[PDB]
């Protein structure tokens, strides 16, 4: 589980449009889209975009 | 940059004044029969509201 | 090192009773003195009314003509009832009584395998001449806290609509408090005691009582050996 | 700078800190009128923003 | 809402639930009789000017407030009668002090000033009458027990 | 007057009697005020007012919220809370509350039979309120435009 | 309410003066128990159709909505109602609002009463978990109900 | 209703701008991801 | 959905607690989605289906949705916008919201009947806020200046007053150490105490440099309390604000410099392991009452004696004819108010140093061990004047007409006073009572009022073009100064090159972010003028830019363009209203 | 002084004022008034007949 | 009576620093009669080993130096007491310190005896200036149970006439500190559970693995006279 997600707040600083990124990336993993690479864990795919964001691949 | 010339999202309202034509522009029928009923048989009076 | 016992467990009563362990190693009066205190306080094999049948009974919230208070409030009694048995996973005790005179728990059926520990126990009364109460007392063992409340939720599709749900309290024990004092063996230079104070009402034997109690701390510590 | 140092008085008596951008905010919507003194465009008194 | 010692015998502005209905109660007294049209009477001791005669007397509120009477806190001994040869008295709802050789009146009983929501609660001269207020409100919320001891 | 009576034989008089703590058997520092005392229960058991409603059944004619104070219980969202989320940074939940999780009776029913089939995200539609005013306005000669 | 042992002393978080700190006892034993009857009722008959009938029966329920009520459309006094099990069927007559075109004509030759009537029964208010315990009921003046 | 005509007398056009504004009508006030879309928005109106 | 708090101490910071069953109910929607997507359900009705049998398939599910789910818990109520704040969800066993201890202080709460709600964010969008700018972890700052929100404000902290305790009577004072590990582990096993002085080699981080913190060699001596506590400091926070006298508001600042130098995620950590220890101490403390514990000053009784005789002096001056009827009055009111201060002068050199033993040598005075002494030192709910007026007299109250009474109570609650005088004090009980009550109701309304005229202030430019602000100084009037430079200042804009005792060199240069370094500066000149650009003088139109306003958010970097003030302001002054008589 | 009840149970009186007027009916004012609401009344009793 | 066999045992071992055991099912009272348990018997019974006499060769002061170390003396000793060792087979087993030269002395220029089981080496027993320095120091490494006093233990050597005895507080703890979280833990289809998640951590003798091994069977060992 996540303490501190102000990781992702200085990858992406708009903290606005940054949601709006995950937004249409949820979509990808439930309405065709494509899979979700990093093997999930019981955590939904709206923290799963919240980890992406920390390692800065998909923005 | 340019933006979109497709809808994305909503806008600003303009409010001041409208002429009547401007308004007849939605009239799509001319309500006569001012009764809303039949009487008789439980149903909608054609040519009213 | 001399290995941890228990020497002649001072009985003072049949009901309760204060075992005594003298091999008892630096802290052990606490280490077991606690790892048996919280079991020996909740999770203990007891009997418990679970459901109840009484003729004169349109609702078990009525007054029948006779008694003192309600039908449910018989099976208020009931609920504490110092019955112990011998194998059975379930028994109905037939409870009958018509008379002048408070229906004691010496009216009931007397089963061999149920052994009520004190016939006194008043549940309800019949004071009325010529009135009259029958029903079957079904009980059944088990352990811990389980009421009919959280049981009521199916109904179990109940023909005999006299069949009421009561609360199955299954806890034999009452007062367990244990206490430490310096004890003396021929060989150690300090040895600690334990004086467990242990309260039954009369259905589990003392020793059983610990008996069942380290057992299931065995059979709970089974899986937890494997790394 | 008198308002901030009398209500914040108040707060004195209340031992309360604010950041008094915050205080201010109310005082300048308390300003938003602007009236329009010296004869010119709008009008000789108009109050406007 | 403000008290006023012309309530000592009658009025509990003590009592008076918390909630909706707060501030406006000030209960009746026990020891309250509603007279035949609209007051009511306080049951008084009558002190002739030295011994306390054990008649009861109903006065007003306007005699009340127009005689000098005592409180409950009158410590009379042996006969009855005062020991001391002086005592707190409102001569028209201002405890003061007076000679015995004035004092009219006298409280029957440590009772005949409070309700069945004050008189219940032992020693209310020591905690306080706000928390009587807002235990105004729980008394007439007593929980059913099956057993009570 | 107390006193008196506890010396009669041989009692507590002073009712701070050292306790032994049951959890092992220790002693606590300066014995406490411990005893009999009197409890009062109220009548509020819970049980008359924690009747669970979160969603449930709405109004027909309009949005009215139908229940009281026991049963069918509910949060009342008001104007003034309305400003409680207009006063805090999170514009997002602000959005929500007043579109589709509480205006558009349209809005959450077009919105739950999706998130029953889970989709993370919403879009806000046409609130009827508009189409009251809007239309109200077009009978006195007002016109509504949204171009590009 | 009731008297019993208490004691003063601060355990860090279980007892900041309102918080009481109880031990199992009490609510264990029923040495402070409180009971509650409530109480529910259904309108009567009469519709712009015909009369109305207790039910007297249940018509394509489940197993259990059968168990538990008789022919004169009530539960079993001493049953098990609890969440939200039927109490009293309640029949309604239908209308000629509601009639559909596919059913027609079997209630103009084969019979009177064996469709035109539908089931609107009364339940079990969501937080209620005891027993039906009494139950009066009163009949049609002048012309008389069924076997009620 | 007097604050309605006080702006409808002259025709004061109020682009619909603001928190309370977007309240009332359920959209997007010009705050945060709202003010993202009127930034766009804002080279978007009065503009061709 | 609606509820109410509780304890429930294992729960970390990041996490509160939500019971079982009534979780289920509010979480079901997102069960159907997950279900169907896992590939377990059919379809939404089948799934209904599955909650209502209980299936241990949804069980498994339940874990999935609700272990990681950043929440909103609002309590609709709150006039201020840090009220709103989120938590992560836990499968508790209760009947009610277990929350972190840590976190009250913000509430402005305790564990005793504190209702909130707990609202489900239905989109990712609420959810990235609530972990992000809504987390309690992620936002420690206030909008008012530089409050923590994470602070011990309860026993938990006089529990560490336990820790950071120093009487002589101690086992293993003398001795030396050089593990702080082992300082905990000696305790562990309870052999040396908590109250040993012994000597410390600590090592201290400071991190003056460019990305690096130099660290230096000392040597200390402290008791095995701080030992234990040093442990599981961040190497950004430096020894000398640890070692102290520790309070409310100086472990307050403890946490505060902590953030202000290193950051945020140490903090977190650092709040939670203190929480667990604190407890522990708090038990080993047990703070006793009722008649027991009181007690009563060998001087009060003497000098009330002595202002006894001296007011019947006075009566007898009145019988003489020296003073005046009134200015009799006025007279006693004073000497019982004098006997009053000296009844302080007893009681507080009594509680604060009586308790004397030896230890290394003869019979060293140790600070009391008097619970009251603990409230009066770090404190957590309850003012020791009113203890002082529970143990001593009371003093005077209000008259039934509206002065101040003529005839002082000069007995204390220790024991049980007079019926009368307590009657006259049941007028003072009206007073309070009433008061609170309707005021509340009218403030909220007045914070009404003031959002009503600020909502159209939102910061929507980015620079404006005015080199005007205001005059921000230490507005110092009488003695010592009273409202400080530097909570004006943090959190603002300078609005011009401010200077230093010395010219043409700036300490802070009109352009700056100003937080915690640059107000240590404002701290350490001999500057007494700081002009601070504010909101009056914004030359932006229909609203601020982010260069006008500054870095105040719930973050401490720059302010959000679209980020609403006048709103956040009004509720930020009306706040303070509710605390208005 | 000892009534068929008090065989079984007594509360321990303790009045530091000797009294001459005892309690009387605890609820006088509410059921009276209905005893004089509720009944044949010649003359004109607070209730029915006022 | 209802029996529940113990499912799903979350071995999340971190192979050095701690082990957190999870655990199910754990009835009313069970993530306690067994939380409480391993407490106790890690912080009162378990066989650990460090260093305990010390006589460096005559110098024996609490605030004085040695030419050749920058540390105090006494400063050393409680180094020796974070020195994790382990004999099985003897009681008190006396070594010596050799060391002689520029740098930090290691624990690794010990003599090491079979008996003596330095785990890390690494732990400087005390530093060493730039010289020649002859340090020399009679280790003395003791078994124990738990954590013992060494400052009641005081063992009759050059303690009661003189003062040459800086004898330390032996770490005879396997341990350093112990945590436990109990959370709503479920059983298929039953009421409420306890989930047993007890956090330990180890000083460095024993792999956390073994340890838990170790505690079950000492337990086990309790309950012989029992079950």
């Amino acid at each position: 589980a996540r303490v501190t997600v102000q990781d992702a707040v200085e990858k992406i600083g708009n903290r606005f449009d940054l949601v709006l990124v995950a937004a249409r990336r949820a979509r990808q993993m439930q309405v065709g889209g494509k899979d979700p690479l990093v093997p999930e864990e019981n955590d939904k795919t709206t923290v799963i975009a919240l980890r992406e964001i920390e390692e800065g691949l998909i923005n | 940059l340019k933006a979109q010339t497709k809808t994305e999202e909503f806008d600003a309202i303009k409010i001041a004044l409208a002429s009547p034509d401007m308004i007849r522009s939605w009239s799509f029928g001319e309500v006569k029969k001012p009764e809303t009923i039949n009487y008789r048989t439980f149903k909608p009076e054609r040519d009213g509201l | 090192f001399l290995k941890p016992r228990l020497v002649d467990i001072e009985q003072v009563s049949s009901t309760h009773a204060k075992v005594t362990l003298e091999p008892l190693e630096r802290g052990f009066g606490h280490t077991l003195g606690n790892a048996l205190r919280r079991i020996l306080l909740s999770s203990m094999p007891g009997c418990a009314v679970t459901e109840v049948e009484i003729d004169g009974v349109l609702h078990e919230y009525s007054t029948k003509e006779g008694v003192q208070e309600d039908i449910l409030e018989i099976l208020l009694n009931l609920k504490g009832l110092a019955v112990r048995v011998q194998g059975k996973d379930e028994v109905i005790l037939t409870l009958n009584k018509s008379g002048i005179g408070p229906v004691t728990a010496a009216d009931i059926t007397h089963d061999g395998d149920v052994e009520i520990v004190k016939p006194q126990h008043v549940i309800c009364h019949l004071t009325d001449e010529n009135a009259s109460i029958s029903m079957r007392i079904k009980v059944q063992r088990g352990r811990g806290y389980v009421p009919a409340s959280t049981r009521i939720h199916s109904e179990e599709d109940e023909r005999p609509i006299g069949r009421l749900l009561v609360d199955a309290c299954y806890s034999p024990v009452e007062r367990i408090a244990y206490n430490v004092e310096a004890a003396r063996v021929e060989q150690r230079t300090d040895l600690d005691k334990l004086v467990i104070e242990m309260e039954t009402n009369g259905t589990i034997d003392p020793e059983e009582a610990i008996r069942r109690a380290a057992t299931i701390l065995a059979e709970q510590l089974e899986a937890f050996v494997d790394l | 700078r008198y308002i901030v140092n009398e209500v914040q008085d108040v707060y004195r008596l209340q031992g309360v800190k604010i950041n008094d951008k915050h205080i201010e905010v109310i005082v300048r919507q308390m300003l938003r009128k602007a009236t329009i003194v010296n004869a010119g465009s709008s009008d000789f008194l108009e109050g406007e923003q | 809402r403000d008290v006023h010692p012309t309530h000592y015998g009658r009025v509990c502005p003590i009592e008076t639930p918390e909630g909706p209905n707060i501030g406006l109660i000030n209960s009746l007294s026990v020891y309250a009789q509603t007279n035949e049209y609209g007051f009511l009477e306080t049951p008084y001791r009558k002190v002739t000017d030295g011994v306390v005669t054990d008649e009861i007397h109903y006065l007003s509120a306007i005699e009340e407030g127009n005689y000098v009477i005592a409180q409950a806190n009158s410590n009379l001994d042996e006969e009855g009668h005062f020991v001391e040869d002086l005592v707190t008295c409102r001569s028209k709802g201002e405890s003061s002090l007076f000679s015995r050789d004035q004092v009219d009146y006298m409280d029957v009983s440590t009772q005949q000033v409070v309700s069945v929501g004050a008189s219940l609660i032992p020693f209310l001269e020591h905690d306080d009458a706000n928390r009587a207020l807002m235990g105004a409100n729980m008394q007439r919320q007593a929980v059913p027990t099956l057993r009570a001891d | 007057e107390i006193k008196e009576l506890l010396k009669l034989g041989d009692l507590p008089t002073s009712g701070q009697i050292r306790l032994y703590d049951g959890r092992t058997g220790e002693q606590f520092e300066r014995p406490v005020t411990v005893g009999y005392m009197y409890m009062l229960k109220l009548n509020h058991l819970v049980d008359d007012k924690m009747h669970a409603r979160s969603t449930g059944s709405y109004s027909l004619v309009t949005q009215q919220p139908l229940g009281g104070k026991a049963q069918f219980g509910g949060q009342r969202f008001g104007e003034m809370e309305v400003w409680a989320l207009e006063a805090y940074g999170a514009a997002y939940t602000l959005q929500e509350m007043l579109t589709v999780k509480s205006d558009d009776v349209n809005g959450r029913t077009k919105m739950y039979k999706n998130i029953v089939d889970g989709n993370h995200q919403m879009e806000p539609g046409m609130p009827e309120s508009f189409n009251v005013l809007l239309k109200e306005i077009r009978s006195l000669g007002i016109n509504i435009e949204l171009e590009d | 309410g009731q008297n019993m042992r208490v004691a003063f002393m601060p355990w860090n978080g279980y007892n900041f003066e309102d918080s009481i700190l109880v031990s199992e006892r009490v609510v264990q034993e029923d040495r402070f128990t409180t009971i509650h009857i409530q109480e529910l009722a259904c309108v009567s008959r009469d519709t712009k159709l015909g009369p109305e009938e207790i039910t007297a029966d249940i018509p394509n329920v489940g197993e259990a909505a059968l168990s538990k009520l008789d022919e004169s459309g009530i539960v079993y006094i001493g049953a098990e109602v609890t969440g939200g099990d039927i109490l009293v069927g309640k029949v309604t007559p239908k209308g000629e609002t509601q009639l559909t075109p596919e059913e027609k004509l079997l209630r103009a030759i084969f019979g009177e009463k064996a469709s035109d009537v539908k089931d609107s029964s009364l339940r079990v208010p969501n937080g209620v978990s005891g027993t039906v315990i009494d139950v009066q009921v009163f009949t049609r003046d002048g012309v008389e109900k069924d076997k009620r | 209703t007097r604050v309605l005509t006080e702006a409808a007398v002259a025709g004061k056009r109020d682009e619909l701008r603001g928190l309370k504004e977007n309240v009332i009508v359920g959209r997007l006030i010009p705050a945060g991801t709202g003010y993202a879309y009127h930034q766009d928005r804002m080279r978007r109106r009065a503009a061709g | 959905g609606r509820s109410v708090i509780t304890v429930g101490p294992y729960l970390r910071l990041h996490q509160c607690g939500l019971p079982k069953k009534m979780a289920l109910e509010l979480f079901k929607p997102f069960i159907y989605g997950k279900l169907e997507l896992r590939g377990l359900a059919t379809t939404i009705k089948a799934a209904k289906k599955m909650v209502e049998r209980e299936e241990a398939v949804v069980w498994d599910i339940l874990d999935e949705v609700i272990r990681e789910h950043p929440v909103l818990l609002n309590r609709a109520p709150t006039l201020h916008r840090l009220g709103i704040q989120a938590f992560e969800p836990v499968l508790i066993e209760g009947k009610a919201i277990q929350l972190h201890p840590l976190v009250c202080a913000a509430y402005n709460a305790d564990f005793d009947g504190d209702q909130m709600a707990v609202h489900v964010p239905l989109t990712l969008e609420a959810q990235l806020e609530a972990r992000a700018l809504m987390m309690s972890t992620n936002n420690i700052l206030s909008p008012a200046n530089g409050e923590p929100i994470i602070v011990p404000s309860q026993d938990v902290v006089l529990g560490l007053y336990y820790m950071t305790r120093d009487c002589v009577n101690a086992k293993g004072e003398g001795m030396v150490l050089t593990g702080p590990k082992e300082a905990e582990r000696l305790y562990r096993s309870g052999l040396a105490s908590l109250h040993a002085r012994v000597k410390v080699r600590i090592t201290e981080y400071e991190k003056d440099a460019n990305g690096e913190l130099v660290a230096k060699t000392s040597l200390k001596d402290t008791t095995v309390g701080r030992a234990i506590l040093w442990m599981i400091v961040p190497k950004g926070l430096p020894y000398s604000i640890v070692n102290q006298a520790l309070g409310k508001k100086a472990i307050s600042k403890m946490l505060n410099t902590c953030y202000r130098i290193l950051g945020l995620k140490p903090t977190v950590i650092f709040a939670d392991q203190i929480m667990y220890t604190g407890f522990a101490y708090a038990a080993r403390s047990g703070a006793s009452v009722g008649i027991d514990d009181m007690v009563i000053p060998e001087k009060k009784h003497e000098i009330i004696s002595e202002a006894e005789a001296e007011v019947a002096e006075i009566q007898e001056q009145f019988q003489s004819g020296l003073v005046t009827a009134g200015e009799r009055y006025n007279k006693v009111i004073d000497i019982w108010a004098a006997a009053n201060d000296r009844v302080s002068k007893a009681m507080m050199d009594n509680l604060q140093t009586e308790t004397v033993i030896n230890r290394d040598g003869q019979e060293e005075k140790q600070v009391s061990f008097n619970s009251i002494y603990m409230m009066a030192d770090s404190g957590a709910r309850g003012s020791a004047a009113q203890i002082r007026q529970l143990a001593g007299m009371r003093g005077l109250m209000a008259k039934p007409d509206g002065s101040i009474i003529e005839t002082p109570i000069t007995a204390n609650f220790r024991e049980g006073l007079n019926v009368l005088q307590y009657f006259i004090s049941t007028h003072g009980a009206r007073k309070g009572l009433a008061d609170t009550a309707l005021k509340t109701a009218n403030s909220g309304y007045l914070t009404r009022r003031l959002v009503d005229v600020a909502q159209d202030l939102v910061v929507t430019e980015d620079d404006c073009g005015t080199h005007e602000g205001i005059m921000m100084t230490p507005v110092i009037e009488g003695g010592d100064v009273k409202e400080p430079l530097r909570d004006r200042v943090l959190g603002r804009v300078t609005a011009e090159d401010v200077l230093k005792p010395g010219t043409a060199d700036i300490l802070v240069p009109r352009n700056t972010l100003l937080h915690e370094q640059w107000c240590d500066l404002l701290e350490e000149n001999s500057v007494d003028a700081v002009k601070v650009r504010s909101v009056v003088s914004c030359d932006t139109d229909f609203g601020v830019c982010a260069h006008c306003y500054g870095r105040d958010l719930a973050r401490g970097h720059i302010i959000n363009k679209g980020e609403a003030i006048g709103v956040i302001a009004a509720q930020s002054i009306g706040e303070p209203g509710t605390q208005l008589t | 002084v000892y009534s068929y009840t008090e065989k079984k149970r007594i509360r321990k009186d303790f009045g530091k004022r000797p009294q001459v007027l005892d309690v009387p009916y605890l609820l006088s004012i509410q059921l009276d008034s209905f005893q004089k609401f509720i009944e044949q009344d010649p003359e004109g009793q607070y209730g029915l007949e006022a």
